[PDB]
């Protein structure tokens, strides 16, 4: 019974000055009284949603003319043109035709820039951590674009998936790149049974992975 | 003689000639006095529609619920030159200066639609909208 | 000027109840429905319910009946939401928002959000581990095993700010772990000092860890 809103795309990258177009399709009509009960919100990290557009096409308070809503029935669009730096955000559509009020899944808008290879750095466990009984191996993959990247851990030539935790930064305010941290955590006992530790990054900027390693001996 | 129909005890419909409306009550202010057409007398309604049947049905409905065109508050309709389409809107909020009119409107509605429960509760913003609709297949024709 | 001010971050144990508040100003509190919205970490938005403070009328999403209870105190223009029988699924940011009905139905003003964290963990300070390598050189700091969020990380007391990446924390063994990297010219380290400064306000702790070469 609940109205389902499907946004597309899930994310997109747009060059400064160019057009971003986000779509929202509703599972049933949101029209009544000659108007369309569809609203759009912008949300930046750490902040609440901000009303951009209400009733499909009416401009929210203080919202720049570059934001434009259109559509009716089941098919709605938000256009942003020209794209500015401060428009990077999550965008949500929301229907207000029927309770329960429901929202689209969100579309992440990013700034498009030139491709950039990651700078990869690997770190053995600190003597301090080892002395406490633990062992974490850390790999940083910094300042890359686009965001899509595969990180593989190898221990003495064998791929290791268990014990890996990854974390990603959002797009950098200065250079519009992404960064990532990958940490392999194991017991001190397991860490000391192996010699070679490798962090391998596959990214579209190279056909071959960027490989950083150390040997626990050296 | 207009036909009146209640479906599922909640959805209200009226039909007369080539016109039919759905009648609903909620807090959405679709029309506002600063943007839309103010109706104090039946003749003001020529700006609400190009359809004479729509105008006649609207007037019949308001007369039937006991709207006194001379004494009672004015209501609103969308100007026929706009693209969004026909609609009129009556403030039936059971509150403040409007309470007497709202109570009378409630009585009129109970006379026209016996089995409709009153959604316009004490103090709440409640605005009746009448808009075009296809006559539901589950409603009768006489 | 319309403002909705929500109460601060709250930590609760599984099975407990919590009540959070939303104080409204700059408009007539009793003339608008106040709605509540849930947002789980990295997820979309889910409608909980609403209260009309003018007459105490309430509406709920079927999904939150028995989970959420909405009330209001009109004397202080404050709306409240009580969440009961708490589980990990309740950890989220919760927003209050005003619904306007002028030529639409829309949430025009929003509170800043209240974070709820449901956990059995006890306040624990971080271990801070230096990351030194085995033209430019990258150093780091691993901040492991703390609760609750947040920690703040700076390098050389804030004077080293460019070339820093501090990563969001992840949960590891019911405690948080994060890392920070800093990239400096090789001519500047180890000849000049590089130190990560970690603050954990909840445990009244600050740690400075100088990054020295390995041996
Ligand atoms: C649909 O219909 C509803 C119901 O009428 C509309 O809702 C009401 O709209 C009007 C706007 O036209 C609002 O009126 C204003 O009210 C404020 C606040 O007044 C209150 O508090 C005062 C105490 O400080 C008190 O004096 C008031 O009491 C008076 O009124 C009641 C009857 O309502 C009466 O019993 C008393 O004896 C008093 O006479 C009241 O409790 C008020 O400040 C405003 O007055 C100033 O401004 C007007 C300018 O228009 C000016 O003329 C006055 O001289 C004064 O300076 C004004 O009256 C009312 O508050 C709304 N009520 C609610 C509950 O929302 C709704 O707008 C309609 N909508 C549509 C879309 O049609
Ligand atoms: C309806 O719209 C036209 C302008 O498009 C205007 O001239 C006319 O007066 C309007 N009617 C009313 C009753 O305001």
């Amino acid at each position: 019974g609940d109205i389902v809103l499907t946004q597309s795309p899930a994310s997109l990258a747009v060059s400064l000055g160019q057009r971003a177009t986000i779509s929202c399709r509703a599972s049933e009509s949101v029209d009544d009284y000659g108007i369309s009960f569809m609203n759009w919100f912008q949300q930046k990290p750490g902040q609440p949603p901000k009303l951009l557009i209400y009733t499909a096409s009416s401009q929210g308070s203080g919202v720049p003319a570059r934001f434009s809503g259109s559509g009716s029935g089941t098919d709605f669009s938000l256009n942003i043109h020209p794209m500015e730096e401060d428009d990077t955000a999550m965008y949500f559509c929301q229907q207000s035709k029927e309770v329960p009020y429901t929202f689209g899944g969100g579309t992440k808008l990013e700034i498009k820039r030139a491709d950039a290879a990651p700078t990869v750095s690997i770190f053995p466990p600190s003597s301090e951590q080892l002395t406490s009984g633990g062992a974490s191996v850390v790999c940083f993959l910094n300042n890359f674009y686009p965001k899509d990247i595969n990180v593989k851990w190898k221990i003495d030539g064998s791929e290791r998936q268990n014990g890996v935790l990854n974390s990603w930064t959002d797009q950098d305010s200065k250079d519009s790149t992404y960064s990532m941290s990958s940490t392999l955590t194991l017991t001190k006992d397991e860490y000391e049974r192996h010699n070679s530790y490798t962090c391998e990054a596959t990214h579209k900027t190279s056909t071959s992975p960027i490989v950083k390693s150390f040997n626990r001996n050296e | 003689l207009p036909l009146l129909c209640t479906l599922n005890k909640s959805h209200l419909y009226i039909k007369g000639g080539n016109a039919s409306f759905q009648i609903s009550f909620d807090d959405i202010a679709v029309l506002l006095p600063q943007y839309d057409v103010i109706i104090q007398h039946p003749a003001d309604m020529s700006w609400c529609s190009k359809s004479d049947d729509q105008i006649w049905l609207s007037q019949w409905f308001m007369n039937a619920v006991g709207h006194d065109w001379h004494l009672d508050p004015p209501f609103l309709c969308r100007n026929r030159t706009k693209t969004e389409g026909f609609i009129f809107q009556v403030n039936t909020s059971k509150t403040g200066v409007n309470e007497n009119y709202a109570k009378k409107f409630k009585t009129g509605m109970h006379h026209l639609y016996r089995e409709y429960p009153d959604s316009c509760l004490n103090g709440k913003l409640c605005l009746m909208k009448a808009q075009p609709t296809s006559w539901p297949l589950q409603c009768p024709l006489d | 000027e319309v403002q909705l001010q929500q109460s601060g971050t709250v930590l609760a144990r599984p099975g407990a109840s919590v009540k959070m508040s939303c104080k409204a100003s700059g408009y007539t509190f009793t003339s608008y429905w106040m709605h509540w919205i849930k947002q789980r970490p990295g997820q979309g938005l889910e409608w909980i319910g609403a209260i009309y403070p003018g007459d105490s009328d309430t509406k709920y999403n079927q999904k939150f009946k028995g989970k959420a209870k909405l009330t209001a105190v009109t004397s202080t223009s404050t709306a409240y939401m009580e969440l009961s029988s708490l589980t990990n699924e309740d950890s989220a940011v919760y927003y209050c928002t005003r619904r306007n009905t002028l030529t639409g139905d829309y949430f025009d003003y929003w509170g800043q959000g209240t974070t709820l964290t449901v956990s059995s963990a006890k306040t624990t300070p971080p271990s801070v581990y230096p990351l030194a390598p085995g033209s430019m050189v990258t150093l780091g700091c691993l901040v492991k095993g703390y609760f609750p969020e947040p920690v703040t990380v700076t390098w050389n007391s804030g004077s080293l700010s460019s070339g820093v990446h501090t990563f969001p924390a992840v949960l590891q063994s019911d405690l948080y772990t994060l890392s920070s990297s800093v990239t400096v010219p090789s001519s500047t380290w180890p000849s000049e000092t590089v130190t990560c400064n970690v603050a954990h306000p909840a445990s009244s702790t600050k740690v400075d860890k100088k990054i020295v070469p390995r041996d």
